[PDB]
């Protein structure tokens, strides 16, 4: 009794939705060896295949089934199935850095979706469109060039339009995701103040969900574009709630960058008591997590604090970790800093004593 | 001492904290309602 196409299919669906692409793959390859007449099956079943390769990270066979399953809905003329592969197709396309087809594929599924009349299917691809020009306009590279500017502006454009669309749906949730990215994509632009503005709703929405994740990602946000805006008071308050809120959720790597950055916005308040205090609570857990290139980063950052606050003998010590770090992870920039900061603390001491 | 500042706000203007990036949508082949569901919120690279 081998087997039949569709119970091979039925597998690999399940296995996929408990997590293990990887066997997943293995039974919708077989069901397709196997084959079948039912077209609108062998669609789902490169589609799910398209998606779980992409799920493991194989790009260019997420590729292949997506194309596949593009060119098979179009044959058998699924419009609904073909809204869905031209999205799925393009944010393949996308990853592999090619925007322009990636493009036509996701305002395919536009037009098919306002075709069909289809709501949240014309949301889902507004959203699409906007995720690829923002990833157009991160692929280049001080003049800021304009073609960086011009994807980030659509991006806005789109993902206004998603959020327009899905606050008339009523769908909260998709409401959330597109202030996020609006507000990341004004931040590299450099409308701070609108990012601001879209990150605040992000976070007054994560609450609503209980989303924890969600609104650590909203208060560092915030936090960074209040840097920017030459509002580092503003900016320490939101620090300080995503190293709550990290610290909440178990999370050390992000509590220290949490700590590194309160330790240098309290130095642009110039306030370097508490510049060392977050500083040293980021190279405890920097040293805990054995980050050694993130411990360097902590030893030139308390070196200049302690210069700042006249305690010579303290920056001494840490110019020195910092100059053993710094060549211990081969780092020839840092080496030379932190030599040049030895050598000088070493001149203010000696000096410090008449002839 | 603003040179490891500088060093933080150059990068700090390189860094976001995005929202799903990639939007995937499936074709169910299991007909139960049980899962009807075609949202994928992948994570790209």
């Amino acid at each position: 009794m081998e087997a039949s196409c569709l119970e091979l299919a039925l597998e690999g669906e399940r296995l996929c939705k408990s997590g293990d692409c990887r066997a997943g793959v293995s039974f919708f390859e077989a069901a397709v060896q196997v084959g079948t007449e039912d077209l609108k099956t062998l669609s789902a079943i490169y589609s799910q295949l398209g998606n779980a390769y992409f799920y493991l990270h194989d790009y260019a066979k997420a590729l292949e089934y997506h194309h596949h399953d593009l060119t098979l809905a179009r044959t058998i003329g699924d419009q609904l199935g073909e809204a869905k592969a031209s999205g799925n197709l393009g944010n393949t396309l996308k990853v592999l850095g090619n925007f322009d087809e990636a493009i036509v594929c996701c305002q395919r599924h536009l037009d098919i979706s306002r075709e069909l009349n289809d709501k949240v299917g014309e949301a889902r691809a507004l959203y699409n469109l906007g995720n690829v020009y923002h990833a157009k306009g991160k692929s280049f590279g001080g003049e800021f060039p304009e073609e960086v500017r011009d994807a980030l502006q659509a991006a806005v454009d789109f993902y206004e339009e998603n959020l327009s669309l899905v606050t008339a749906l009523g769908d909260r949730a998709a409401q959330g995701r597109a202030f996020g990215n609006l507000g990341n994509t004004h931040y590299l632009l450099g409308n701070f103040r609108d990012a601001v503005i879209a990150h605040e709703q992000r976070l007054l929405i994560a609450k609503e969900f209980g989303d924890k994740a969600a609104e650590r990602r909203a208060y560092s946000n915030l936090g960074n574009a209040y840097i920017f805006l030459g509002e580092f008071e503003t900016a320490s308050e939101y620090y300080k709630k995503t190293l709550l809120l990290a610290r909440q959720l178990k999370d050390r790597a992000v509590e220290a960058q949490s700590c590194y950055s309160l330790g240098n916005t309290y130095t642009l308040l110039q306030d370097y008591e508490k510049a060392i205090d977050y500083h040293l609570k980021h190279l405890a857990i920097a040293q805990e997590l054995n980050d050694r290139i993130g411990e360097g980063r902590a030893c030139w950052s308390l070196g200049n604090a302690y210069t700042a606050l006249g305690n010579h003998d303290q920056a001494m010590h840490f110019a020195e970790k910092h100059l053993e770090i710094s060549r211990e992870v081969g780092d020839k920039s840092g080496e030379l800093t932190a030599r040049l900061n030895l050598s000088d603390l070493q001149m203010v001491l000696g000096l410090s004593y008449s002839t | 001492q603003v040179d490891s500042v500088q060093r933080w706000m150059e990068d700090l203007k390189l860094m976001t904290e995005c929202e799903c990036m990639c939007v995937l949508q499936a074709k169910p082949i299991s007909l139960e309602e049980d899962a009807q569901g075609d949202l994928i919120l992948a994570g790209g690279p």
